[PDB]
């Protein structure tokens, strides 16, 4: 999944983005 | 069904269709269930025209989506500096903290963009900002080897 560290809240995200 | 709408407009790009939907009512700061608004999206796709326009007409600059992911946040990460200008010059908190703890200065050494990371510092940018990983922006262009950006966080710790 989204890997746990720096930049994951922005990868969440940029993930919900690319489903719409 | 007019915010939807303007929602999908700013993620394709449909500035003329950003100001007739705006000119018939729709809500600027229209938000969908993930908190996401227009101006994030076009924040993270680099429309700049659309970015401008909906700031013009009153869109909340510093939106926070349900991850606190601001619009600077994402036009940082996305390498989309003049997009980044313009949000600073509207309010744009510089030092924004998503859930993880990452502001936009992290953001864009996360992805390497050196004028991005200048820009933020000359607008206050906090090099001491640590996330919840205990990362500075300047421990994380170290993890991913840029030495540019490195050198010129240390300068601007220095000299802070
Ligand atoms: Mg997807
Ligand atoms: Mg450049």
């Amino acid at each position: 999944s989204i890997r746990i560290g720096p930049g994951q809240a922005f990868y969440a995200t940029g993930d919900i983005i690319g489903d719409i | 069904d007019l915010g939807k709408k303007l929602l999908e407009a700013a993620y394709y790009g449909q500035l003329d269709e950003v100001r007739i939907l705006m000119a018939n009512g729709a809500d600027v700061n229209a938000v969908d269930v993930h908190g996401i608004t227009p101006l994030h999206l076009a924040a993270y796709f680099g429309h700049l025209e659309i970015v401008e326009v909906l700031l013009k007409t009153g869109a909340d600059v510093n939106a926070r989506d349900n991850r606190g992911i601001t619009p600077l946040h994402l036009a940082a990460a996305m390498g989309h500096l003049e997009i980044v200008e313009v949000l600073l010059k509207a309010g744009a908190d510089v030092n924004a903290f998503d859930e993880a703890g990452d502001t936009p200065l992290h953001l864009a050494a996360l992805k390497g963009h050196l004028e991005i990371v200048e820009v933020l510092l000359k607008h206050g940018a906090d090099v001491n900002a640590q996330d919840k990983f205990g990362k500075t922006a300047f421990d994380i262009s170290i993890d991913n080897g840029n030495e540019d950006i490195a050198e010129v966080l240390q300068k601007a710790a220095k000299l802070n």
